[PDB]
């Protein structure tokens, strides 16, 4: 009837009841409680570069269960740590080359990051630094200057630039690395990066191994206009950041009619992408992610930046980000619990520490965890 | 995924008195023991335990060959045993034997069948008056069947019951008051048997009754036996102690860890607590047997072994 139990387990746990009606609840509390334990979970340093660590820790060059990769990496994108409109043009960069996004100070390659490209990349003194291991700079030297990127060079690394003299071109620099290979593209506004760390995680997720790129238009440039060689493109944010005139310079440029995803605040169009069918298809998504929206500080959108790729290449179903530090708005609630199958979901990943405890809670609810 | 039975450590002694008992009564023929996956021996009667002394110096063989392995047991140590095992061929002591005979002898007086009215059918004379069915005195158990006074047998073949001799009754069964003569009331031979263990027990639901019969006879029954247990007749069981503490949770107590301070104390593996899961609902809406869901002592039950302990946070 029963089995020959492990002997390293140290309890045997019956559980009892008059009607299997009681049994079979205490059975599914418990089904949940455990995946919950093990499945929720917090990832965050206690500073922006040290937070975007801990995530390369966990997902790269890992023995976790959900990590992108066990093993060596080849290359590692770079961001300055305060350079958001970078590193948003970036996340799809850093999910096709199979890197980790990470944070750097502008004067000086900080110390924790430099060890940590050493044990993402697994460099030793006794094994040779070959070709095949690199670094991408996305931004110019007003974001991450000469100096760091020397340091880098010093130790026998490759450091490949994307950039230009101001915002436009560089995310064109990084967009034309980025395979376009396909007719998507997204389009953001220089103002207006709430509703552009939206589509991050979106333009993260591959196919093929082909991540979709994002360009940065004024709300066009010359280049840009031969870049968007007829594309179907999506207007991610509202009319403040791009206009229906710009919106009409994609329709004649392209001859495409581009599509527009919008909200009135910046969790509305969180909530927006969220319900977009051909983002995450209804009833299926299981793994989520949560991150501070900048309501009380515009600067604390940085650590949706290096989460965006990791939720776009988790498991094998992607994953949002939820972008709330205080609180979770209605459109958030509904589009979460709709967007959740009947089970529940299998994943809650909690980026940086400055989100109230309320906020994680309400998760766990809609989700059933 | 390894069928068998687990003992907690602080219930060894429990555990393998019942082995004991076993070896002494011929339903165990052999019992493999092992240290933490090793070998170390093996208890077996000498000449198919014939004789009760050596039925009893294998039980002494097996608790000294593991009772300080067992008392002394630590964090990852196991024992493990493989009882081959033949319910048939169980024996019972002479106290055994003497123990059921006087609970059939106080069947001796019980009423099989009640005596005739002119509305009901019970016991009536074999001849009529006025060619009109008229009443008879009840049938005792004594009157169809003779109990036996002892036992027969020896400590090391074992003790028996012999059947009780029947016996006939010219008696009949009908109704008073009808012209139609009673009918007759004969014993069941297929339905007397003679008891000496062999697995099994006496049947009191189907013993000395009274059953009519389609064209209106009478048959009685004797000693009926039934299985003591639904487990099959011969196999090899495995059996093993861990130094595992035994944990109780009675969602119907006073007080109980709810399943949240359960996953909060330990961490399960989730195939085993879903597959758990699963076994209850096909119970409860399709009726399907499962092993992992029993029904003891009027209660219904699982048994996880959770991995270990849920780190601190
Ligand atoms: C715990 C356990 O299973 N004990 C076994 C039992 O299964 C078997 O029926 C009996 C022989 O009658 O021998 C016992 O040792």
């Amino acid at each position: 009837a029963d089995i020959i139990a492990d002997a390293d387990s140290p309890a045997k746990i019956t559980i009892k009841a008059n009607k299997l009606k009681d049994l079979k609840d205490y059975v599914d509390d418990l089904k949940t409680y455990n995946n919950t334990y093990s499945n929720v979970v917090t990832v965050a340093g206690e500073d922006r570069i040290e937070t975007a660590i801990e995530l390369s820790s966990k997902y790269y060059n890992s023995d976790d269960k959900n990590a992108i990769t066990d093993d060596a990496v080849n290359n590692i994108v770079l961001v300055g740590s305060t350079s958001i409109v970078d590193g948003l043009v970036a996340s799809p960069l850093a999910s096709e080359k199979t890197a980790p996004l990470l944070l750097t100070s502008k004067d000086k390659l900080d110390s924790s990051v430099k060890s940590e490209i050493k044990r993402v990349m697994n460099l030793k003194s006794d094994t040779g630094i070959n070709t095949s291991k690199k670094v991408y700079l996305a931004g110019g030297v007003n974001s991450i200057s000469k100096d760091v990127e020397n340091e880098l060079k010093n130790m026998g690394l490759k450091v490949t630039r994307l950039s230009g003299e101001d915002r436009y071109e560089t995310s064109l620099a990084i967009a034309d690395e980025i395979g376009l290979d396909n007719d998507k593209a997204f389009v953001v506004g220089g103002t207006g990066l709430a509703d552009a760390m939206s589509i991050a995680p979106v333009a993260s997720q591959l196919k093929d191994g082909d991540a979709t790129p994002i360009v940065v238009v004024d709300g066009i440039s010359d280049d840009a206009k031969s870049f968007l060689g007829t594309s179907d493109v999506d207007i991610i944010g509202g009319k403040n950041s791009v206009s229906k005139e710009i919106e009409e310079s994609i329709d004649s440029a392209t001859g495409k009619t581009p599509d527009r995803i919008s909200g009135d605040d910046r969790q509305a169009t969180n909530a927006e992408v969220l319900k977009e069918d051909d983002y995450f298809k209804d009833g299926e998504v299981v793994n989520y992610f949560v991150a501070k929206d900048g309501s009380t500080k515009e600067d604390q959108l940085v650590d949706a930046l290096a989460a965006a790729p990791i939720a776009g290449r988790f498991k094998e179903s992607p994953a949002p980000i939820i972008l709330a530090t205080d609180t979770l708005s209605s459109d958030q609630n509904v589009a979460v619990s709709k967007a959740v199958p009947k089970d529940g979901g299998t994943n809650l990943v909690q980026v940086g520490k400055g989100i109230a405890s309320s906020v994680i809670n309400k998760m766990k609810d809609l989700l059933d965890m | 995924t390894t069928p068998g039975y687990t003992v907690v450590k602080n219930d060894w002694k429990k555990a393998v008195k019942q082995l004991q008992d076993g070896l002494k009564n011929k339903t165990i023929s052999t019992i493999k023991v092992s240290f933490n996956g090793n070998s170390v021996g093996e208890v077996t009667p000498a000449s198919s335990g014939a004789k009760k002394a050596d039925r009893d110096a294998a039980a002494e063989k097996l608790y000294n060959l593991v009772n300080t392995q067992l008392d002394k047991l630590g964090d990852g140590d196991y024992v493990d045993f493989e009882v081959t095992y033949n319910l048939a061929t169980q024996i019972i002591t002479k106290a055994e034997a003497e123990a059921v005979l006087t609970k059939l002898q106080q069947y001796n007086d019980k009423v099989l069948i009640n005596s005739a009215t002119d509305t009901v059918k019970g016991m009536v004379s074999d001849t009529q008056v006025d060619s009109k069915n008229v009443a008879a005195n009840p049938l005792k158990v004594s009157d169809m069947y003779t109990i036996p006074s002892a036992i027969t047998g020896s400590d090391d073949s074992g003790y028996s019951i012999a059947k009780p001799t029947e016996k006939t009754t010219s008696l009949l069964y009908g109704t008073v008051g009808d012209a139609t003569a009673g009918k007759a009331i004969t014993v069941d031979t297929a339905s007397n048997e003679a008891f000496a263990g062999n697995g099994k027990v006496i049947d009191y639901n189907k013993s000395f009754k009274a059953t009519v019969q389609g064209d209106g006879t009478v048959k009685t029954s004797g000693v009926v036996l039934k299985d003591a247990s639904d487990m099959a007749a011969t196999g090899t069981i495995k059996v093993r102690v861990t130094s595992a503490k035994e944990e109780s949770i009675d969602v119907d107590s006073s007080s109980y860890i709810s399943a949240e301070n359960l996953a909060k104390k330990y961490v399960f593996n989730p195939k085993e607590v879903s597959e758990a899961y699963n076994a209850i609902v096909a119970l409860q809406n399709d009726g399907i047997e499962s092993d992992l869901v029993q029904l003891v002592n009027g209660k219904y039950q699982v048994i996880f072994y959770p991995e270990g302990k849920r780190l601190e946070t």
